[PDB]
RNA sequence: GUGAGGGGAGUGAAAUAGAUCCUGAAACCGCAUGCAUACAAGCAGUGGGAGCACCUUCGUGGUGUGACUGCGUACCUUUUG
RNA sequence: GAACCCACUGUCGUUGAAAAGCCAGGGGAUGACUUGUGGAUAGGGGUGAAAGGCUAAUCAAGCCUGGUGAUAGCUGGUUCU
RNA sequence: CAGGUCGAGUAGACCAAGGCGCUUGAGAGAACUCUGCUGAAGGAACUAGGCAAAAUGGUACCGUAACUUCGGGAGAAGGUA
RNA sequence: UAAGUUCCGACCUGCACGAAUGGCAUAAUGAUGGCGGCGCUGUCUCCAGCAGAGGCUCAGUGAAAUCGAAAUCGCUGUGAA
RNA sequence: GUACUCUGGGGAUAACAGGCUGAUACCGCCCAAGAGUUCAUAUCGACGGCGGUGUUUGGCACCUCGAUGUCGGCUCAUCUCAUCCUGGGGCUGAAGCAGGUCCCAAGGGUAUGGCUGUUCGCCAUUUAAAGAGGUACGCGAGCUGGGUUUAGAACGUCGUGAGACAGUUCGGUCCCUAUCUACCGUGGGCGCUGGAAAUUUGAGAGGAUCUGCUCCUAGUACGAGAGGACCAGAGUGGACGAACCUCUGGUGUACCGGUUGUGACGCCAGUCGCAUCGCCGGGUAGCUAUGUUCGGAAGGGAUAACCGCUGAAAGCAUCUAAGCGGGAAGCCUACCUCAAGAUAAGAUUUCCCUAGGACUUUAUGUCCUCUAAAGAGCCGUUCGAGACUAGGACGUUGAUAGGUUGGAUGUGGAAGCAUAGUGAUAUGUGAAGCUGACCAAUACUAAUUGCUCGUGAGGCUUGACU
């Protein structure tokens, strides 16, 4: 349950360390993003000497909330962080590693890579 | 906010013409046949053929 | 809304009502017979009714939780001694409430609360 | 259409094979007593009257005494009518019985009932109206309305203003249910999603409109 | 048992008749049917159990979990045929129903005594 | 209620002269009788006008009411108005 | 930082519990400090760490009584045929 | 003048001696108003303005920058039991 | 700052600074003016539930400002507009 | 000089809003030098001319000075069309995709932030789109009070001074319990051709009406390539709305436990009062969104611009004058809810009442005696219904409420007694004890004997059958 002003996490090594969301994409007057929605983010910390730096304006992806997902059979999943992870103009994923575990609601052509780079799909 | 005009005297008695009063339900008792109030005690303390002070 | 609730406000905060309907069991246990508003009386039978109950097995644990509820050794002493085993083979109904008109200082409804074999 | 009238029993879910949950209620069904037919000959249309539960003789008043004694059923809790056409009046005659085998599974049905009663209720539970801010000097404006109208053109409220009043306990109608299990020996109908009303209170399920 | 005789008896025929008992405070493995395509497997989620709610065919479960670095906790619908088998490898010890108060600690923190037969 | 207040009896020319008591107006507030009034829009009247009730010299009379209908935007002041 | 002396913010109150308050916070609190009793300064005067502040709920000249029925090219009102 | 248990204390919680339950009540448990408590995810996006709320808070020990009129800043910040 | 009519540093054609109606600075102090952070939050997205006091019903007591008279509807036009 | 001010007057006279007017403003049209490789008119269009609207700047001084009391923001709106999106078309300097211009169309929809008191504007990032206007430049007896415009103080400037401002800066009291109209809900009375219990038709009214992306047709038509469709299908979203509580959560001051201080119950043990529910951890029902499900689907009828068929006036031509068609998110239906006070008061099924006297005003006439029906209400136990009402269920031929018994749930290892320890404490008896509102049984307690209202066959005329 993402929604303006909100900091994140960021599980990549693209080089930013947390994002503040600007913008939710996607229709007039929307109000949250879950799971595998994207979101217009500005950089507020990074690692020295990366390809991002401060003060960047990007594309991004959720990939774990706190608010949780509902699934088919009645359950939740819960994570203790939000995170996110960048992508480029053409909406593409941008990084060569993923922190942390990752959800099926990537499943999408849009988003293989982080499937295949992620350690544990949980 | 006040009135701009006085009210009518039969404007204010239309207005009190909901104002009336009702009847209670009274009913003669069996064993001791005066009138009480319907379902209550008896001002002598009977009720259904039992005595409350003896 | 007040859906499905039960229990009653009376113009009280709780702890008064609690003492307050404590109170009227204790004169209730006492004098076997008093008067009272229609919904105090109503709403007494929730309160005495299950120390009854709880007073026909007489052992310590049931006493002291008798104590706990009630704050005064001699009711225990009546409720133990007395009303349990007149009650033991009766189920449920001990109390009798039966309306008594109005009182003359404010109009409000009356009732008479009574236990069922009083006398 | 001919249709069914029903008591809401309670909600409750079916687990598929696949592992997926189905949120249903649950609706007990006493069979449906025909007591009267209508015709364009004698009415000037063409329904079917229904009666259903049960009643006590000292409750049942003469006069719907004698008109279920004229059909010979017995008295019920309610009557209902149905509007129908010649085709569905086929094979329906005074003193039958419609039970809960007029449905299949997976057939899509609408719902009406009478929903919950929530009292008087102001502008934000009504009709969604924003409530102003709760601090910055605001002084005893919090719930309230706001404006009502404009000025000296109209100088009047118009009709159908939102405004506080009565919400709830009105008849509503659910479109696109889906029937998930019939079930003849317990005349139930368990079907998908929620319905109008409390436990306990009468439904009618009938064939969809949206056909 | 607090609804109707009718919804009882309509719930009572999904029950699942093959549960082990456990209790907050243990240690468990779910295994939990994953249908990718139609391709059928069985994933292992293994954890503490924190929450437990025993309601009939409403009965549910949580399970909390450190995996790499994030907690992460599901809850399980127990009479789900998604759920397909629950192991419990340790019996804990604990004072409560409920132990939400493990979500502020971290590891050695964290720790649940054994009980011990 | 050993109250307040009243009803009889009695005094007086008179008590509806009975004590904040000669006469006892108007605003204002009751009870009783007669007629009208719950499908119809506004300074409330005015010119017509059926019916009803009582009285009666029995009418081309009297008293009360006014279904229906034509016309009709208070008074004073100050103002070009 | 309590008593005590003040009066910075906010809600309430505005035909108030109150013709200046209550509640929650706030400042000084051995000093150019707070306070009781009794005295002195009187109206174009007094007093003022100075706001035209205060001088009995009254202050760019207090209150009371007299001149006095001040004057008003202004507003209102002005009674039977 | 002013006691007890804790307490640095005449602060504070509950009590003693001693005083009281504040001169309308009884029900109900709608909108809306006042005063409070809790609140998913987010955390100033509110607004003229973080207004108001929330937050910090004790004792002992360790540790503490620019700047300085060498007194301070300073309980700086921060940490432990 | 993603985005800064405010803020901070600098530039100097100062509409109309300037040296006891003092000029340029300055540690400490201020319920003083402006700007930015951490924590924190119902300020907000967007409100929900609960507790007390009113509101509402019954018995008792019993105000207020106002008021030419009222049998006191909409629309379009007219008309001291 | 007075912003420290005061009195008598004026809407005879200004500032706000209204009114008259329309120079100005905005929108439309006529002529057409020219521009557009030729070609005035695909698109622009000089020099000149004619109108419309009542948004701008103004003109006048008719209303209000015994008061019409606000520049923006908030909340809540309603109308116009000169249309921002979506829908239907003509022309094109229209290959396709796109665009330009004009015509029809008002059903629905139509951003969040940074700066500033701002309206406006600039900027960042979205969207199918972020339209133009009227409504006292809508809305302050609905909220605020940042700006302006009282009293304090300062700077620049002007004046000898009191003081002042094509200026700036810091601070600075927002009253009213709603009579009438209007509006949102909810009742009482009477009427509806004797009365009553139910079920109903629908004259009519209200609600709703939005739209993105992906796949498929098809990398096809088109195109030198780069690109790339019409029509016709499937799926999944945003915003909005409704109902609901099975799931996920919140709350849950009458449910369970831990714990601090103090007082008491004679004492230990065990408990209770007070401290915001003392603080802290959980949590049943109910309510509830952030949770769940569903909706705007499809189809008929008449049309708008526009496109026609046959066809003369006018031997040809021509959508029109006779005659016959197609055609839009728009109109009427269709979907949901209300609806016979629809005084035109409608329809159907069933039920109830059939007694005697006197009198004159011989009339649905008035007084006696005898009769109180079908039903409705008072009263009581109450509700997932509720301000009071109204509505729903039941009243001994009874499960309506409370209690009792059983179950379920929550919290979690009661008290007492035994063991092991110097002790704090731990283990066993035993998942025990306690458990508001839930499910099921059960007359133990309370729904008593009752009373009131509602009548006695329902005028006349004409017609069709009896």
């Amino acid at each position: 349950m993402i929604q303006t002003e909100t900091m994140l996490d960021v599980a990549d090594n693209s080089g930013a360390r947390r994002v503040q969301c600007i913008k939710v994409l996607g229709g007039s007057h929307r109000r949250y993003a879950s799971v595998g929605d994207i979101i217009k983010v500005t950089v507020k910390e990074a690692i020295p000497r990366a390809r991002v730096k401060k003060g960047d304006v990007m594309n991004a992806v959720v990939v774990r909330t706190k608010f949780g997902i509902r699934r088919p059979d009645g359950s939740v999943i819960r994570f203790d962080d939000n995170a996110a992870v960048i992508l480029n103009n053409n909406k593409a994923p941008i990084a060569t590693r993923i922190f942390g575990p990752v959800t099926r609601e990537l499943r999408t052509e849009q988003f293989m890579k982080i499937i295949s780079l992620a350690p544990e799909v949980l | 906010a006040v009135q701009q005009n006085r009210k009518s005297r039969s404007r204010r008695d239309m207005r009190r013409s909901h104002d009336a009063l009702t009847e209670n339900a009274l009913t003669v008792d069996q064993a001791t046949g005066e009138t009480h109030r319907r379902h209550h005690v008896t001002k002598d303390g009977f009720y259904r053929g039992r005595q409350l002070f003896a | 809304m007040r859906h499905r609730n039960s229990g009653v406000k009376l113009g009280r905060t709780s702890s008064h009502r609690k003492a307050m309907f404590e109170n009227l069991a204790n004169s209730l246990f006492e004098h076997e017979l008093i008067k009272t508003t229609l919904p105090k009386a109503k709403e007494l039978r929730r309160v005495a009714e299950p120390l009854i109950t709880l007073a026909k097995n007489d052992t310590v644990a049931n006493r002291r939780l008798a104590f706990a509820r009630t704050r005064n050794a001699a009711t225990v002493g009546k409720l133990f001694t007395v009303l349990g085993p007149r009650y033991k083979e009766r189920n449920g109904g001990y109390l009798r409430v039966l309306k008594a008109g109005f009182r003359a200082g404010d109009a409000a409804p009356m009732a008479y609360v009574e236990l069922v074999d009083r006398e | 259409a001919i249709g069914l009238v029903g008591r809401k029993c309670g909600m409750t879910r079916i687990f598929t094979d696949a592992g997926v949950s189905v949120p249903v209620t649950v609706i007990e069904v006493d069979p449906n007593r025909i007591t009267q037919i209508k015709t364009l000959e004698t009415d000037g249309y063409q329904a079917v009257q229904v009666t259903t539960g049960e009643r006590r003789e000292s409750r049942v008043t003469n006069a719907q005494k004698g008109h279920f004694a004229k059909a010979g059923v017995a008295a019920g809790r309610l009557v209902k009518e149905f509007r129908v056409t010649e085709a569905e009046l086929e094979g329906r005659e005074v003193g039958g019985t419609i039970g809960v085998d007029l449905f299949t599974v997976g057939q899509i049905v609408d719902v009406t009932g009478q929903s919950k009663g929530k009292g008087f209720q102001g502008g934000v539970k009504r009709w969604n109206f924003r409530t102003q801010d709760a601090t910055h000097g605001n002084s005893v404006s919090h719930r309230v309305l706001g404006s009502t109208g404009q000025n000296q053109t109209p100088g009047r409220v118009f009709k159908g203003k939102k405004m506080a009043g009565h919400l709830g306990d009105e008849r509503v109608t659910v479109q696109g249910l889906e029937i998930v299990s019939v079930d003849t020996e317990r005349s139930v109908l368990v079907v998908k999603g929620a319905i109008p009303g409390a436990t306990g209170g009468d439904v009618i399920v009938r064939p969809t409109i949206k056909a | 048992s607090g609804k109707h005789p009718l919804v009882q008896a309509i719930e009572n025929s999904q029950l699942k008749t093959d549960l082990p008992e456990f209790a907050p405070g243990d240690t468990v493995v779910v295994q939990v049917k994953v249908k990718e395509g139609d391709r059928e497997r069985l994933q292992a989620f293994e954890g503490v159990v924190i929450a437990k709610k025993n309601r009939g065919l409403n009965s549910a479960f949580t399970v909390r979990k450190i995996s790499s670095g994030v907690g992460v906790e599901r809850v399980f619908q127990t009479h789900s045929p998604v759920v397909a088998k629950i192991e419990v490898k340790r019996r804990g010890d604990v004072r409560r129903a409920k132990l939400y108060y493990l979500r502020d600690l971290s590891g050695k923190a964290a720790r649940i005594r054994e009980k011990l037969p």
